[PDB]
């Protein structure tokens, strides 16, 4: 669906 | 047909506090629609493309040349937006729609469609951020864009079909002006360029002066620095011509308040009119609200505030009031030391 | 078909002040063209596969001379940057969108890069990243890309693909004359850098080894994988007033041939041009950046020259590109 990048 | 002195003139029936703008899109105008008067028939071989890049600071009036322009130009006119843009149609949009819409403008005439204009609005808004990423409003929709401003032929069923067929109309003789509020682009300018910071007696220090930093700066961009910001390099190669709007001059602003027929004191006192007392405003006033609005630096479309928030209370308890012929607005009630006097 | 005098020949036509980036790209394009030719018909199976490198100064026309030599040789040719890596599958794809269909036929395309000196491995996430990713995509694979967006993906070989790595390396001078040439510039008897506009540094750069680019922070396993090494030249200020007149195309042939249209004749004179090339110097931007003061300089004559009448033609004074006057109008 959405979309999650992070760190 | 279309003339760069008068054109000049027509928009500063409507617009005020951008003459170098005016210059730039008379002589883009002028030469994109002379181009399609004899194409490619001439002896220089290779001639660049004729597009136009709107660059200045809100309220700038990047959104009222649209619509001026399109009222004074014959051929049909599109205001379109990047948000709704999305790549591959999942659920948002396609690009392919825009050309649909021109189409309903010039009612299905692909030889009066090709001659007209487009103008897309929050062009900041498809900057390329995929630094955590897939992105549906980032470099898939510039990359489509990129493919339409080059020129291409796109199906488009025409009225949709009651067929299984569709027309090519042409697109490099279409025009597209390119336009938004740019949000940081100034600080990658000053970034790049800035000359200064100098500890010794010989060198000088400018702490509050920043060479003009609304106009100059933007007079002084290329397009390496929009690289940095997001966009192509590709994309910014097709539009040779760019517009640089300066911050609105407190003269300019005072302009705004009373040629226009949109003007803020003629709709209120008008306003105040069907209620049955009249609106005075001083010349005092005027050039009081413009200090207080360049304060802000939110261009005429936050100058409002500052005369409604004055008025709050004087539109509060007036219908209350009553024998009050006329009002009378000083100076000091902009400032609001002071509370207006009413005229009886 | 063509032949390495031909095709410099039709690389003068559009390119000057750059003889030996001519003779570089000429034989590795005609030999890397002939690869696909023969195939493996011959003995020598597993052959070609040899990358360009472009190291120069800003400006000097490297992108120009694949996008000149693609229409020449009517072969697709795209325009990728490493600057935005941290995708690789963007840069494949890419070059599809060109046609958006292409088996047996993007194979033989070329592809330009730009700020490769960027990526150098700074001693650091930002650099070394991409070197150690893009070895794989210049040793060949295939990527997954799909064809028009969409349900069948497509695989594309990238061996047959060339790679052209351009880039600007500042500084890289004063690291090898320090190893080559002399160690010198902070001393009395050591020479200063006094010649730094006097004379052209390029002829240092003619002597730059894949162990200099080392020092400057490049991988040499990436380096490996583009043996041929092409050096530009320093561009002259007689070199900016050739690129007006000399080339095929150039500004004031198109602005001449635009007022041809209207009616009107333009007449650029020599004193005029030299003071473009001394202010577009201070921007640094080269030829890339000429193109602006022209349209700035010009704008105010193009905005009145429709509203005046019966000039027959147009003449433009050196006082007009410092700003001081207005050009000249024959009727
Ligand atoms: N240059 C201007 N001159 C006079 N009035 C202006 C000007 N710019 C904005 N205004 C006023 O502000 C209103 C809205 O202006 P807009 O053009 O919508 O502002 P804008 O910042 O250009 O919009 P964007 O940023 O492109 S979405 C107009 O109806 C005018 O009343
Ligand atoms: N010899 C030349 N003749 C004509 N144009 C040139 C020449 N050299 C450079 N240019 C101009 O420079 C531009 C390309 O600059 P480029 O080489 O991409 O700079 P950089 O290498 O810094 O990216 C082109 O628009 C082209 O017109």
């Amino acid at each position: 669906x959405x979309h999650x990048x992070x760190x | 047909l279309p003339t760069p002195h008068e054109i000049r003139n027509h928009l500063d029936d409507y617009v005020i506090g951008q003459e170098q703008a005016k210059k730039v899109l008379a002589v883009a105008v002028y030469n994109h629609y002379k181009r399609l008067r004899n194409g490619d028939t001439s002896n220089g071989v290779e001639l660049g493309k004729s597009n136009i890049l709107l660059i200045g600071p809100t309220g700038s009036g990047k959104t009222l040349l649209a619509e001026t322009l399109a009222r004074l130009l014959d051929v049909p006119f599109t205001m379109a937006d990047a948000t709704t843009l999305t790549e591959a149609g999942y659920v948002g949009e396609d690009v392919e729609n825009i050309i649909q819409k021109l189409l309903q403008k010039s009612d299905y005439d692909v030889q009066k469609a090709q001659r007209g204009i487009v103008y897309i609005d929050q062009i900041d808004k498809i900057s390329r951020k995929s630094d955590n990423p897939r992105d549906v409003s980032g470099e898939g929709v510039q990359q489509a864009l990129l493919k339409l401003i080059e020129g291409t032929v796109a199906a488009v069923p025409p009225q949709g079909g009651r067929q299984q067929e569709f027309l090519q109309v042409d697109t490099s003789k279409i025009l597209f002006i390119c336009g938004g509020a740019f949000a940081g682009l100034d600080k990658v300018i000053s970034h790049r360029v800035e000359t200064g910071s100098g500890i010794g007696f010989g060198a000088t220090v400018k702490a509050k002066s920043d060479k003009a930093s609304e106009g100059e700066l933007l007079a002084q961009v290329e397009p390496e620095d929009l690289i940095k910001f997001g966009l192509i390099p590709e994309f910014i190669g097709r539009l040779p011509v760019v517009a640089t709007l300066n911050e609105l001059s407190e003269e300019a602003l005072i302009q705004i308040l009373k040629e226009p027929k949109n003007a803020l004191t003629k709709q209120y006192q008008a306003l105040f009119n069907l209620e049955g007392v009249d609106l005075e405003f001083r010349d005092e006033a005027l050039d009081a609200i413009a200090k207080k609005a360049m304060a802000r630096k939110t261009g005429a479309r936050g100058l409002r505030s500052i005369v409604e928030a004055a008025l709050l209370d004087t539109m509060y308890d007036l219908p209350s009031m009553e024998d009050v012929e006329k009002v009378v607005i000083d100076e000091s009630v902009i400032d609001g030391q002071s509370e207006p006097l009413l005229i009886y």
